[PDB]
């Protein structure tokens, strides 16, 4: 009954990797842990359909 | 004043009148009570997850998008290609992008949640100052404006009912060939 | 504009015949009468005190 | 000078206010995760006649068949045909063939429904308001030179500002043409652009959009929505190595990350915002005619 | 020196290709001529399942 | 609550003329061409340009009933307020004069709203006393909104047409009498008011 | 010929795009007046 | 409000009906009720409800 994670950052944290270069949605929790960088892209959500 | 009121009221079936495929954004209330003629979820285990599960007024809709979780976009993308799908969340450029590829690919027109993009770091550690500083002097220079040349700004008649009338005056003038043939075997 | 004009005039309406209805109903006298300003009433501060 | 005189020198603590990032503010100071996307911005003030071509022979093959049955409307059908399509009631022919009567009422209730389907293709025409712009980025032509187009006009920006720094390291000939175009106050650039005592003005995104969107008329209309521009945002100015920076971008990710952001930027922004016009299609009508009058002039050498 | 470097099969943003001859990609242009500078990177085919 | 006509005209105006002077020049009888020739534009190479024109005149019309479809379909008079979320009342002008009874349940019902105190400093230098100071001011044009009751308004409606309420209701309270302290008079006089509730003497009223 | 209140019948006739023969008007008065009836028409 | 393409439709907005409201039950006599009315009225008069 432990909260772990995985991953991009299951490989980051487990020392397998040093630095996700990825566009990854920056939100509360996942800096709550480790520290972010400033944003290049910035937009919102919205719905495909058809 | 027949092919008059014919032309109001096919005015009034083909330009005022509109079969509502759009959703409007989030705020649609038949997406808050969905059913199995509203099919939409988003990608397994992502950010906009958890961003909807901490929010309670989104777990209805948190309630049934667990149901068809996808693994890629592109599972999503083939989904909603062969009408497996009929909604889907992602960010905007992507869905432009793929707009660009796919012309029936159409997006919505409101836009929530104005996130950010950029790049996964560790703790304290000496790639931090100095990465973000390479970071806004590629925001001060025209390097963004060129990255959008690479991807982002890089992009790729009447006939709706009338068309079988068409056929069918074809027809009829093919068979009015030999009725006239008839008539001149009658005279 | 009246420096001394209070008469008795006709009133009747809505809540007339509705106070007329439970004159009806409840067993009482009445004396109607209008409001002198034309306001509903705020709690304003007297100039005084 | 200013909020960075007051915190670099530690006399406030940190810049609560909105302030532009760029890159020798974030060498004297240490901003926080950003919260609203204000970038940069400029304010202003082929198949229907083939096919009825094809049904026009048809129709004319049909008239040279009654003819060979049974008084000089052999190719002067056409000339009934087309003519009588727009229904102007020009006087031509009466045709006594019961063939040619049964195939000119098709024809005809093919051009009731013809005309009736083109009013409602005029009527979906008519639906769309169409979106005209004059600058289309920021390395425009007539960003190069005014002289080089017929009105010269002009370009500002507020002075002593980050965006008057970021126009000296990107353009310096732009700070050059503004130099001769320079500008006091905001409201005042509002007060020029709405009586015409400027054209144009460089300035951010989202404040002008707050202004426009407050604005009576709607008259100035931005370009784009951060395409060509800038696209940065606004954050919270602390001093350098502050124990209380992570909190802070801790809250500020809490008040993004619940929907309580937009409903403060519901609060502090406002959504809001003929006669007739063919010139174009007038144009195409004296153009064609002009070409049928050129035709007619090479058919008359005979 | 050197750093790890790790990302998600995004659709626009990482394409992946197969070698052409042996652990080589192909030197493709773009619609301006730019030749796009790719890497040598690693990683499984699909996921797990 | 014309001159692209004009221009048509001298255009058809010239053509007909050298209409007919390509027939003249192309081997009692100048009016009946010119007759004919407006039998053409209105209900053999001149006759193939005066059927070209006949096209033209088709397009002309259509587009005449496509821009007044325009004009009187799709455009709508800004007329409306559409309730409070009307940013003309949110951030007033000179033509924008709302105002409601002076010493009111709207002034302190916008009192206690603090974000609503930039109409409770706008109303205070346009309070009247009466509604029908109200109606006077707002037939002479020089009141523009009024914030009021549903049934007053929607009577003077029936009594005046030009009156014409918007669609938001916000704000639904109620009405009762006037009562004093703790009296005999609280109770049975409340349950006739409900006995006048349950019964058909509200439609009666109504 | 017949044209004394039979032009009615060309009136009320040609006001609706029919393409019907109906009569060979003579009077300058009637063309104008069927000219400027059409306009009405097609208004109308 | 609810209703898949808007098929059932009402009938009025309220004029030929009952017009009633809705309440809280309390006993006879309760020392709360002033209390709960007051803080209904404050819950109505600020735009919360
Ligand atoms: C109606 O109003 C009257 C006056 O307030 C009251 O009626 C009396 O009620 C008591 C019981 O509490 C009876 O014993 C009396 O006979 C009633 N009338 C008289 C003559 O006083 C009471 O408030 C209400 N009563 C009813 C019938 O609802
Ligand atoms: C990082 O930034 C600092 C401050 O500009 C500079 O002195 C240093 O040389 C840079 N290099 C490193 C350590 O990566
Ligand atoms: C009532 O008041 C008006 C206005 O002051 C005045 O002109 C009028 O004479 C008065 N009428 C009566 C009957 O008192
Ligand atoms: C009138 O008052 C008397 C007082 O004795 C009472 O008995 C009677 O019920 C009342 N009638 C009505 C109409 O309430
Ligand atoms: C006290 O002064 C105020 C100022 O607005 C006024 O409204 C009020 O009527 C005055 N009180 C009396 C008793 O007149
Ligand atoms: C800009 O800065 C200069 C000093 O460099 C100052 O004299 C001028 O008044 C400033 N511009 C304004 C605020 O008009």
């Amino acid at each position: 009954n432990k909260k772990e994670w995985n991953g991009m950052m299951g490989e980051l944290l487990s020392g397998q990797a040093d630095m996700i270069v990825a566009p990854l949605t920056i939100n509360n929790e996942r800096a709550q842990y480790i520290e972010f960088s400033k944003p290049f892209k910035y937009q919102g959500l919205t719905i495909l359909v058809k | 004043i027949i092919v008059a009121s014919y032309t109001a009221n096919l005015a009034a079936f083909l330009v005022l009148d509109r079969p509502e495929e759009r959703i409007t954004g989030i705020n649609d209330p038949r997406l808050r009570n969905p059913s199995d003629k509203f099919i939409y979820a988003t990608v397994k285990q992502s950010s906009v997850d958890i961003y909807f599960r901490r929010q309670v007024e989104l777990s209805t809709m948190y309630r049934h998008m667990e149901k068809h979780n996808y693994e890629s976009a592109a599972e999503a993308i083939q989904a909603v290609r062969d009408n497996k799908l009929h909604a889907f969340i992602w960010d905007s450029a992507v869905l432009e992008f793929e707009a660009s590829q796919k012309c029936d690919l159409v997006t919505t027109g409101e836009l929530f949640f104005r996130s950010g993009f950029g790049i996964g770091m560790r703790k304290d550690s000496p790639w931090k100052q100095n990465v973000s500083l390479s970071i806004l002097k590629s925001h001060e220079n025209g390097f963004m404006e060129d990255l959008d040349k690479t991807w982002v700004r890089y992009q790729e008649l009447t006939f709706e009912n009338m068309a079988g009338v068409f056929m069918l005056v074809a027809g009829g003038i093919v068979a009015g060939i030999f009725l006239i043939f008839i008539e001149i075997a009658y005279k | 504009g009246s420096p001394r004009h209070t008469v008795p005039q006709c009133c009747y309406g809505f809540c007339i015949d509705l106070l007329i209805k439970l004159a009806r109903t409840m067993n009482f006298t009445y004396e109607v009468h209008l409001v002198a300003d034309g306001k509903f009433g705020t709690q304003e501060r007297v100039n005084n005190s | 000078n200013g909020m960075i005189g007051e915190v670099v020198y530690q006399r406030a603590v940190m810049a609560v206010g909105s302030l532009t990032i760029n890159e020798e503010r974030s060498e004297v100071v240490d901003f926080s995760v950003p919260f609203v996307e204000t970038g940069i911005s400029v304010m202003v003030s082929a198949s229907v006649w083939v096919m009825m071509f094809v049904m026009l022979l048809i129709v004319s093959a049909i008239a040279v068949f009654v003819f060979e049955y049974f008084s000089f409307t052999i190719g002067k059908a056409i000339w009934l045909l087309w003519g009588l399509v727009f229904n102007n009631s020009v006087p031509v022919q009466n045709p006594k063939g019961t063939t040619s009567k049964i195939m000119v009422s098709v024809w005809a209730f093919f051009a009731v429904i013809f005309l009736a389907s083109y009013t409602a293709n005029l009527a979906a025409f008519m639906i769309q308001e169409e979106f005209v712009d004059q600058v289309t980025g920021l390395s425009d032509k007539k960003f190069q030179r005014p002289h080089d187009y017929s009105p010269p006009f002009r370009f500002g920006t507020v002075p002593n500002g980050s965006t008057e720094r970021n126009i000296r390291n990107n353009y310096p000939y732009m700070h050059q043409y503004m130099t001769r175009f320079n500008q006091r106050g905001v409201e005042d650039a509002l007060v020029s652009l709405k009586t015409g005592k400027l054209d144009a003005f460089i300035y951010d995104a989202a404040v002008l959009n707050y202004k426009a969107g407050r604005d009576e008329g709607c008259k100035l209309v931005t370009i784009g929505s951060g395409y060509i521009f800038a696209t940065t945002g606004y954050g919270i100015a602390l001093q350098k190595g502050s124990p209380w920076k992570r909190q802070i971008d801790l809250a500020l990710l809490q008040f993004v990350g619940d929907g309580e952001m937009e409903e403060l930027e519901t609060l502090w922004l406002t959504g809001i915002c003929s006669s007739q016009l063919d010139i174009d299609n007038m144009a195409g009508v004296f153009y064609m005619l002009a070409a049928a009058m050129a035709l007619s002039l090479i058919t008359f050498i005979w | 020196t050197r750093l790890k470097i790790v990302t998600i099969h995004q659709e626009p943003f990482v394409y992946v290709k197969p070698t052409m001859s042996d652990g080589t990609c192909k030197e493709e242009f773009t619609v301006n001529g730019d030749p796009v500078k790719k890497v040598i990177c690693t990683g499984p085919n699909d996921t797990s399942p | 609550k014309s001159t692209l006509w004009l221009l048509v005209g001298l255009s058809v105006h010239v053509v007909a003329v050298m209409l007919y002077l390509l027939d003249r020049f192309s081997p009692l009888t100048l009016s009946s061409a010119m007759w004919f020739s407006w039998g053409v534009l209105l209900n053999f190479s001149a006759r193939i340009l005066g059927m070209v024109w006949a096209g033209f005149a088709m397009i002309i019309v259509a587009s005449y009933t496509a821009n007044l479809a325009a004009f009187l379909v799709l455009d709508r008079p800004e007329e409306r307020i559409t309730g409070i979320n009307d940013p003309r009342l949110r951030n007033p002008s000179d033509k924008f004069i709302y105002a409601t009874v002076k010493q009111s349940s709207v002034d302190i019902y916008f009192r206690r709203q603090v974000e609503l105190s930039t109409m409770y400093r706008h109303m205070e230098k346009h309070n009247y006393e009466s509604a029908a100071e109200a109606i006077q001011a707002v037939r002479d044009n020089k009141l523009h909104a009024f914030i009021w009751d549903s049934a007053v308004l929607e009577f003077e409606a029936s009594q005046k047409c030009d009156l014409v309420t918007t669609g938001e209701l916000f704000f639904r309270s109620g009405f009762g009498i006037g009562m004093r302290k703790d009296s005999p008079w609280k109770q049975n006089v409340s349950l006739s008011i409900l006995k006048s509730h349950e019964n058909g003497f509200m439609e009666d009223l109504d």
